[PDB]
């Protein structure tokens, strides 16, 4: 509007509807759509099945940690002096207990959040507020008076951004094309695609 | 337009080419005359053109220059304005930094390209990093803290600006698009909310008005904090008025608590220009919420408002520096029997105290009034919120008032002639809003 | 450079000394007294909130009970 | 302490001064100095008289211009002398005068 | 209501056509026009050059109305000091023609959020009409005050 | 002599300054005062609050007591020996009208009972 | 021991080697004190002296949550009132799950 | 105390400069102080913005800087006419019942007649009559109240 | 003399403290090569793995974070016993 | 298991602690100030009070 005397934007009408327009006469599409594994487990039905599934990944972050602390130790053991004590005694409860641990919150995050989505019924971000929560608590058992407040936040928070940026924007956004004419307005004269524009073919890597 | 435009670029460009000695008296005439190509611009801008008084393209959409409602008042408040931060500033690194930051956000009001507004803009993050960040005066803190605020939000408008020139093909305001996406109207929103300090987006504010000379903090608050309404009016509200309408209980929540937090923030105050800037955050509130209730009244409230603070606010830190600059003290403690010792300095701080409480006279009044009465439009109850709470504004101003009035002081520390030249524009401007001539 | 430390005692004599001190320790209000006194100050001054509310919920329960009458009445007629 | 030079410009301490009471003399108000009693005084407040009988009499041709009385007074009032836009009286009862 | 790409566009062609017609001939009041453009597009927005153009009427007739509230006020203010203590009912109807003047203009653009002004109470009297009918007829108890027959001095 | 007379001035600052000394209130005259008198330090005529609420307890009911008996108590037919001022029905009618008038409590008028709820009117507006 | 700095004339020459002190900008400023400037430097840097103990959580919680939540639950309330008395139906607001469409009032339309 | 000379239209008893203005010490032999830089650059370019504004405001035609200013002169013929025809409207209770039908289904109350008759020319009416959701009993009651 | 803000420790037990980073420094070649030969084979492995929900891959990036471990923190700690 | 936890510098001990030696400001003296918190006391009715106020005569 760009003046004082009326409210800016517009009003769409709600009754009057639009009969959708094919983008292009041909459509070709070069997203591959999600495999059965990814299906099977984001399958939330089975609590233990889903937290069996979904534990390997915190598994191998825990192994990765664990094997870098590990190797920081034993780079700065000396080779030229003998050393009394066992070197892999001394490395091997750092990388277990590293694993352990991760795969422990891991666990405690998919199972909570499976059972929230099961006794609920509905998938919703307060699934993964709970189940961070909960990780946050159990982290922050032992630790100082500021650490039990803010572990439960953070940890409640990563989900709420994986779900956010992760599901909900590119759902939100799928519309919009960039080729052609704007999604909103095909009234307006743009030059029409016969097919839609193949940037690349579908990844197989 | 043109010619105004004209004399923007002329500005920047003379300082190349002036003698190193001769240079304050050409930043200085160049001043002037921009401000009477905004006379000119203003004159040839017919009220019988509606939507936008003149627009200029010069061949290409980051070129689409115009000037609106908003616009005009803005670009006016900056140029009448720039010429008391010039005679403010000594040496030519100062004038050549000042300038550029004048030139940059001149050119920022009138833009009607989203992507070249953000050019324009953003280009004063530098010279603002250096001129808060300053030898001896200066706070790298206050520096850091501002670049960063700055360059997060607008990055994060850059984002939704990139987004909409995908989807739409254009990103010029001339063109009427709509959007209903929520990830969009943030990273728009997110600029507004920091640029016009929001609780909690203000923190950068304080510290860099403080540490900033005062030149530089005279044109922060008289025009940098409008540059939010200009974006808000031009590049919000026609493409996102369903989110603003959508967030409009979290939008009142975060502007009520804005307004109440920053009013009592500005109690525990000591020093006189941490005083002024926590009243800019109390006062940037009431500004937002009108706008965002995308009505007649509130538009106009909301930019008469600015207006009147752009002549308040400015006063009272030309105050503040003279101040300063004869005690070399900001602590109100230290401050006393200004009365007594600075009869003409006093009288002038006084008005220009009265002008921030909002009283009839003065150009707050009218603007207050207004902007209630838009508040009053969508509920009383948002009306009642943000008057009933005004008197903490009072509460803090006659607690300083009070303690600088009176006491024992053994040094006399009133204005030269060069400090009542430097406010009487100020002065009259004040005195003419107030009458009615908004 | 920084100003004196040393007081006037000329004026002791006529208006008394400065021995006597203030006994004030400048601490603040208890967290337990300011939450009950914020929890209470607040809702007075926001006296029309809950007069807004009273009334609309009046309001609101009368349609409600006037809906139910007369769907009772439109039922059996 | 040897006066400044200075205050040789500077005006003395007024008659209404106490004589013990100190104030710089330095100090400017636009409101007068601590005592005043400046020499011209009388022919500063004839010349402010004439200009406020000079405004009274702008203001009374302004006032006299906007002064709407759309009812007419019971009686007869002073400002029909003056203006000429006065209804005519009409009593209670409803005569007119 | 469902609407046709092929009406669309032509809908579209007819508009440039009218543009074409106003382009022909220079006018000084292009931007307070007295006519709208009429339409049945879901969304203004879809037509720049009809958004604009209804832009502009309706701030036309915005400024229109709200002088026409100022004439209305003046001759409300002129009426109830030239009556005296008969005000009350001598000024009933001008009072109802400024009310409605007030309400057409504040209520016409409104905005979003904003709420109708319910110059004279018109709104609370009727829904206290509808209550007590309401009450009445159904036997229950109204907790509300009955209807009245003057709020204000007009509405 | 109202102007000349002596004063006492405030001794300078010697020891570390308490964190909230701006509750204080110091012009460099001797006596200073707190922000509000009362907040802490002497109080005036040794009274502290708990004094005050006592004797405000003790006082508030003899002060109450005349209020509580019309309006509560009393009726409005045997409030006064007399009725309402009695008006033409023109302007009784208008003069009924007003909310905060007193012709509404004429219960000899039949209209007693819509006055009556009238009077009881809408604590905010419904638009 | 003093001297006029300014020169009205125009003639005005800073004496830098004079013996008297000039009557410069610098006659006039006020002198600090070295505990009020402590007590400067303890007010602005009072960072240092934060720690996150229960009565503090309980403090910002109780007086800023507490606010942000009275604030939200009124315009929630003002909202849900305007919707009422405008007519419209209930508005499809961010965290309100509501499973209407409806945001925007049609200009056109008469509700 | 009392007066100088116990007469109260007596000369001042001070003779000198009441204070300093701006600090500024007058010259021994009267001479003018020499003017700053900026003075004559600042009185022209302020003195030059402010009376352009006052001719701007005063000087230019009704509508090009003030637009309520234009639209004065229609708002009283659109007064008359809808004078004229609130009249015709209190006149005919045929008319009346016709509205009293046109607002319900307008979601208009009774009260809203008024505001029907002043809103004959308006975005809303106007483009729900072509539309179809205004009913066209209102086009033909407004011609026969000369529209 | 100005205010300062005020250090917390002693000034020798803080020197010590800062000096038990004084400690032969192993040259990070080796533990290059060791990321570089099992980052390659992680690539290679990672083209196999499963495909996870966006949630459990920020919250494995979280956990990662919170138990990756400074290259400094265990240099300052490192004892050569049992 | 080391953490992010153990090395991030959690603020639960302030690192500046105030002066103990505090100044108080220099106020008038009162002799008695004890604050009276009964209204209803047996010293307004004091026999002492009673002679020195109440029963001479004026
Ligand atoms: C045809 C007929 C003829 C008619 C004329 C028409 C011709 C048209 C244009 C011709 C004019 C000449 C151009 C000037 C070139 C040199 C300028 C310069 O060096 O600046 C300082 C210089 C002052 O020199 P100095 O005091 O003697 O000491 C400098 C020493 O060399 C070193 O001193 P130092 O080491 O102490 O450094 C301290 C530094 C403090 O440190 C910093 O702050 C560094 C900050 C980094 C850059 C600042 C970032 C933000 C800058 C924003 C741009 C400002 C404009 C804002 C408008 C928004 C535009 C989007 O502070 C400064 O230097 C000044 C602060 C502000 C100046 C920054 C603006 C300069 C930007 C780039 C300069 C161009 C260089 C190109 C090089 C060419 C070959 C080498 O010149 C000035 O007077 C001020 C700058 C004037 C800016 C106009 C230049 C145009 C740049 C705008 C970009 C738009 C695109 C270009 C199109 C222009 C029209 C086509
Ligand atoms: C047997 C050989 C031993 C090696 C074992 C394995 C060998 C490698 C095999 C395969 C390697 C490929 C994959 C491994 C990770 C890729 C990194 C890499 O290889 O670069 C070469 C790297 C050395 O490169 P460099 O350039 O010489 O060192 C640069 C640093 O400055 C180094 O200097 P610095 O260590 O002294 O400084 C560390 C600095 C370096 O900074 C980083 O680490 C940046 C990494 C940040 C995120 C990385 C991207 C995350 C995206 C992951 C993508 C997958 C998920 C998909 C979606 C997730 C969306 C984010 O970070 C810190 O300051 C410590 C904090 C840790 C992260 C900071 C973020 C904290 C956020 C948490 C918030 C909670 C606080 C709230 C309370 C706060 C109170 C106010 O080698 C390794 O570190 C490999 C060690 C493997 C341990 C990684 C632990 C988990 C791995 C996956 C989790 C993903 C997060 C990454 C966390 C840490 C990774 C460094
Ligand atoms: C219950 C409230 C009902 C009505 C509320 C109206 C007034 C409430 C409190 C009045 C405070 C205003 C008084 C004041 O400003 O004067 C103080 C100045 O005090 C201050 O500035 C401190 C700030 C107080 C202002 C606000 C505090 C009370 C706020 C009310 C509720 C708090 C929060 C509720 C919502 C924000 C000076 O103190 P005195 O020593 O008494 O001066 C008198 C002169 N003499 C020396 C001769 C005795
Ligand atoms: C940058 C975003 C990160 C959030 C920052 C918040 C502050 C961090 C503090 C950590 C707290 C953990 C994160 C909580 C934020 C979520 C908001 C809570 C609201 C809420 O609980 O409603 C949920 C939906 O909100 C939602 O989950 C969606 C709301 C999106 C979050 C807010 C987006 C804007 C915030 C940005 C403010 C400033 C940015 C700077 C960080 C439930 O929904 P439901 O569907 O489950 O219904 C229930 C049916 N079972
Ligand atoms: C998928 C991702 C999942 C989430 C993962 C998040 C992980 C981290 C994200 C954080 C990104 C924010 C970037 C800002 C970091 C804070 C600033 C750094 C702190 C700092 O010490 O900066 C100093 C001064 O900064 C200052 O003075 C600035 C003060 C603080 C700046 C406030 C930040 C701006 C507002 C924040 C959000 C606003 C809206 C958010 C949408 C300069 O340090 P140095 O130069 O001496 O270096 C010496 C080394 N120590
Ligand atoms: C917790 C209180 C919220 C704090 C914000 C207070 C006031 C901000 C209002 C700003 C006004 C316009 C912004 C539009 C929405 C922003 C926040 C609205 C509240 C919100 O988070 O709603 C969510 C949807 O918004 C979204 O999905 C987007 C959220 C924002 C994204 C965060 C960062 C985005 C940055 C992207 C940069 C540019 C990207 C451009 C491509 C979920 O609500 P729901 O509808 O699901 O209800 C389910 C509950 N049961
Ligand atoms: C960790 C962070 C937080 C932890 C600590 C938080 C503790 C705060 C909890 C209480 C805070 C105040 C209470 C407000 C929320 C109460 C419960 C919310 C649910 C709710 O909306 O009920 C409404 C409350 O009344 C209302 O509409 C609001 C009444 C109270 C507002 C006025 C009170 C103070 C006034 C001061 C000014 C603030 C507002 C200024 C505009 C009335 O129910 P409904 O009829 O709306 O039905 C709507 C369906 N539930
Ligand atoms: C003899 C010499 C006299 C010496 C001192 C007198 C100085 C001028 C006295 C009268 C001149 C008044 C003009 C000042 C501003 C009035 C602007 C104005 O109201 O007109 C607006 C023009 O639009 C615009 O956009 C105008 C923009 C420019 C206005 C100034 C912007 C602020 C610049 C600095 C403030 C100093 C002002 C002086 C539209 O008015 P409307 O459409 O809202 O309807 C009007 C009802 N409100």
């Amino acid at each position: 509007t760009f003046n004082y005397v009326i409210p800016y934007g517009g009003s769409s009408s709600y009754t009057i509807n639009n009969e959708p327009v094919k983008a292009e006469e041909v459509t070709v599409d070069f997203s591959k759509e999600p495999s059965a594994s990814s299906l099977k487990l984001a399958d939330k039905s089975d609590w233990i099945a889903y937290t069996f599934n979904n534990v390997p990944l915190m598994a191998t972050v825990g192994l990765l940690a664990g094997a870098h602390e590990a190797f920081l130790h034993y780079e700065r053991t000396p080779i030229y002096g003998k050393r009394t004590y066992n070197i892999i005694k001394k490395l091997a409860p750092i990388v277990i207990n590293k694993t352990a641990y991760a795969t422990l919150l891991g666990a405690i995050f998919c199972a909570t959040d499976a059972l929230y989505e099961n006794y609920s019924g509905k998938k919703s971000y307060t699934s993964g507020m709970v189940a961070g929560a909960a990780t946050g608590a159990v982290f922050a058992i032992g630790r100082p008076l500021p650490q039990p407040l803010v572990w439960p936040l953070v940890f409640a928070a990563a989900p709420v951004i994986a779900d956010l940026f992760g599901e909900v924007y590119p759902e939100s956004m799928k519309s919009a094309r960039g080729y052609g004419t704007p999604y909103g307005f095909e009234n307006l004269d743009d030059a029409v695609p016969t097919r839609n524009p193949i940037r690349r073919n579908p990844h197989h890597y | 337009m043109s010619l105004y435009l004209f004399m923007l670029f002329l500005q920047p460009l003379s300082l190349s080419f002036v003698s190193r000695s001769f240079s304050k008296i050409s930043s200085l005439m160049m001043s002037f005359a921009t401000l009477w190509s905004a006379v000119y611009m203003w004159f040839t801008s017919n009220g019988a053109n509606q939507t936008f008084y003149q627009v200029v393209s010069w061949g290409s959409d980051w070129s689409t220059f115009g000037v609106c409602y908003t616009s005009l008042y803005i670009s006016l408040l900056c140029a009448f304005i720039f010429p008391i931060c010039v005679i403010l500033v000594q040496g030519y690194r100062a004038l050549s930094i000042l300038i550029c930051i004048q030139t940059a956000v001149s050119l920022s009001i009138v833009s009607l390209h989203m992507l070249a507004f953000y050019a324009l803009f953003e280009s004063s993050l530098l010279l603002f990093f250096i001129l808060i960040g300053r030898r001896k005066y200066g706070s790298l803190s206050a520096a850091y803290n501002i670049s960063i605020y700055t360059f997060i939000s607008a990055l994060g408008f850059l984002i939704s600006a990139f987004w909409l020139n995908w989807s739409f093909g254009s990103v010029c305001a001339l063109l009427p698009n709509e959007e209903a996406n929520s990830f969009v109207a943030f990273g728009i929103f997110i600029l507004l909310w920091v640029k016009a300090p929001l609780v909690p987006f203000h923190l950068w504010l304080p510290e860099a008005h403080v540490y900033a000379p005062t030149a530089g903090s005279v044109l922060l608050a008289g025009v940098l904090l409008k540059i939010s309404i200009v974006g808000l009016h031009v590049f919000f509200l026609p493409i996102c008025a369903s989110s603003i309408v959508k967030a409009f209980p979290l939008i009142l929540s975060i502007c009520l608590g804005s307004f109440i937090f920053s009013s009592f923030s500005t109690l525990k105050q000591i020093d006189l220009k941490k005083i002024v800037a926590y009243s800019s955050i109390s006062h940037m509130a009431i500004v937002f919420l009108s706008s965002a209730t995308n009505s007649g009244l509130g538009i106009q409230g909301a930019v008469l408002y600015c207006i009147a603070h752009g002549l308040i606010s400015p006063g009272l830190f030309l105050l503040v520096g003279i101040l300063y600059k004869n005690t070399n003290t900001k602590l109100v403690f230290y401050l006393r029997g200004l009365s007594q010792q600075a009869p003409v300095w006093w009288s002038v701080w006084v008005f220009f105290m009265l002008g921030n409480l909002a009283f009839p006279l003065f150009p707050n009044f009218i603007a207050e009034v207004v902007c209630l009465s838009a508040l009053f439009k969508n509920h009383e109850l948002y009306a009642y919120a943000f008057i009933f709470f005004s008197f903490v504004g009072t509460v803090y101003s006659s607690t300083v008032l009070g303690r600088l009035k009176g006491g024992v002081s053994s040094q006399c520390v009133d204005a030269s002639r060069l400090d009542v030249i430097s406010w009487n524009p100020l002065v009259l401007a004040t005195v003419v809003t107030g009458i009615g001539y908004m | 450079n920084y100003a004196s430390l040393k007081a006037d005692t000329s004026m002791d004599h006529v208006f008394g000394d400065s021995t006597n001190k203030l006994n004030y320790d400048f601490q603040l209000m208890s967290s337990k007294e300011a939450f009950f006194w914020n929890y209470t100050l607040y809702p007075i001054v926001g006296f029309p909130i809950f007069l807004y509310l009273y009334q609309f919920n009046k309001l609101e329960n009368f349609e409600a009970e006037i809906a139910a009458a007369k769907a009772a009445k439109a039922a059996s007629e | 302490v040897p006066e400044p030079p200075y205050a040789k410009y500077l005006a003395n301490k007024s008659h209404y001064c106490p004589p013990d009471f100190h104030y710089s003399r330095e100090i400017y108000a636009p409101y007068g100095g601590y005592f005043n009693d400046p020499k011209g005084w009388r022919t500063n407040t004839a010349i402010a008289t004439l200009v406020m009988l000079a405004g009274a009499y702008a203001v009374f041709c302004f006032g006299n211009a906007r002064e709407e009385r759309l009812r007419a007074p019971k009686g007869w009032i002073p400002s029909q002398l003056w203006n000429d836009n006065v209804p005519t009286p009409v009593d209670y009862r409803g005569k007119v005068l | 209501t469902t609407a046709t790409i092929e009406e669309r566009r032509a809908f579209h062609k007819e508009v440039l056509d009218i543009v074409q017609s106003k382009l022909a001939n220079k006018n000084s009041e292009w931007a307070r026009p007295e006519e709208p453009i009429l339409h049945n597009l879901k969304s203004e927005k879809e037509e720049p050059h009809v958004y604009y153009h209804n832009n502009n009427f309706r701030v036309t007739r915005q400024l229109i109305h709200f002088e026409k509230t100022k004439i209305f006020e003046d001759e409300l203010d002129k009426c109830m000091r030239t009556h005296g203590e008969a005000k009350y009912r001598k000024c009933q109807e001008i009072a109802k023609r400024f009310q409605a003047s007030c309400r057409v203009a504040s209520n016409l653009e409104r905005g979003p959020n904003a709420r109708k002004r319910d110059v004279g109470f018109i709104y609370q009297n009727n829904k206290l009409r509808e209550l007590e009918k309401d009450a009445k007829e159904l036997g229950l108890n109204n907790p509300f005050p009955p209807s009245s027959p003057r709020t204000t001095i007009g509405y | 002599a109202g102007a000349g007379g002596p004063v006492k001035l405030s001794p300078p600052v010697d020891k570390p300054l308490p964190y909230n000394y701006d509750f204080w209130m110091d012009n460099g005259i001797y006596p200073g005062q707190p922000i509000y008198d009362g907040m802490f330090g002497s109080m005036v005529g040794n009274m502290s609050l708990e004094y005050m609420a006592k004797g405000w307890l003790v006082l508030l009911p003899i002060l109450s007591a005349p209020f509580v008996y019309e309006h509560c108590i009393a009726d409005d037919v045997t409030r006064n020996p007399f009725v309402p001022r009695q008006y033409p029905s023109e302007v009784r009618e208008f003069l009924a009208l007003f909310k905060n008038g007193f012709v509404l409590n004429d219960y000899s008028q039949p209209d007693y009972e819509e006055m009556k709820r009238r009077q009881s009117g809408l604590l905010t507006p419904i638009y | 021991s003093s001297r006029i700095a300014g020169d009205t004339t125009g003639k005005y020459t800073p004496n830098i080697f004079s013996p008297e002190t000039p009557m410069d900008r610098s006659f006039s400023h006020v002198p600090k004190n070295p505990f009020w400037e402590a007590w400067v430097f303890r007010r602005d840097n009072i960072q240092r002296e934060f720690v996150w103990t229960w009565q503090t959580i309980f403090d910002l919680a109780t007086f800023v949550g507490g606010l942000y939540v009275a604030m939200y639950a009124t315009a929630s309330f003002c909202s849900r009132q305007n919707d009422k008395r405008n007519g419209y139906p209930e508005r499809n607001y961010y965290f309100s799950d509501s499973k209407s469409n409806f945001v925007i009032p049609d200009e056109r339309e008469f509700y | 105390s009392g007066h100088p000379n116990g007469s109260f239209w007596s000369e001042g008893t001070q003779v000198g400069l009441n204070g300093f203005k701006y600090g500024e010490i007058p010259l021994p032999n009267g001479q003018p102080r020499k003017k700053l830089w900026l003075e004559n650059i600042w009185n022209i370019g302020y003195g030059g913005f402010f009376l352009g504004a006052f001719c701007l405001y005063y000087g230019a035609p009704p509508g090009h800087v003030i637009p309520s200013q234009w639209a004065t002169p229609k708002a009283k013929d659109e007064y008359a006419v809808d004078m004229k025809m609130i009249d015709k409207y209190n006149e005919r209770p045929d008319l009346q019942a016709r509205l009293s039908i046109v607002l319900k289904d307008l979601n208009m109350i009774e009260e809203e007649a008024y505001d029907l008759i002043m809103m004959r020319k308006d975005y809303k009416v106007l483009l729900g009559l072509h539309s179809g959701r205004v009913p066209a009993d209102l086009k033909a009651i407004y011609e026969e109240l000369e529209a | 003399d100005e205010p300062k803000h005020q250090i917390p420790g002693n000034a020798l037990d803080n020197w010590a403290f800062l000096r038990t980073y004084a400690k032969p420094l192993p040259d990070m070649i080796h533990y290059y090569y060791y990321v570089y030969l099992f980052g390659f084979f992680f690539v290679y492995k990672v083209a196999d793995f499963p495909e996870y929900s966006p949630r459990v891959l920020v919250m494995a990036a979280l956990i990662g974070s919170l138990f990756y471990v400074r290259r400094d923190w265990v240099h300052r700690e490192f004892k050569d016993s049992p | 298991v080391k953490t992010l936890a153990d090395y991030i510098h959690w603020r639960n001990k302030p690192s500046s602690i105030p002066p103990v030696d505090e100044y108080r400001p220099p106020v008038p003296l009162v002799n008695y100030d004890k604050l009276s918190t009964q209204f209803f006391s047996k010293l307004d009715n004091d026999p002492v009070i009673n002679r020195v106020l109440r029963a001479p005569k004026v």
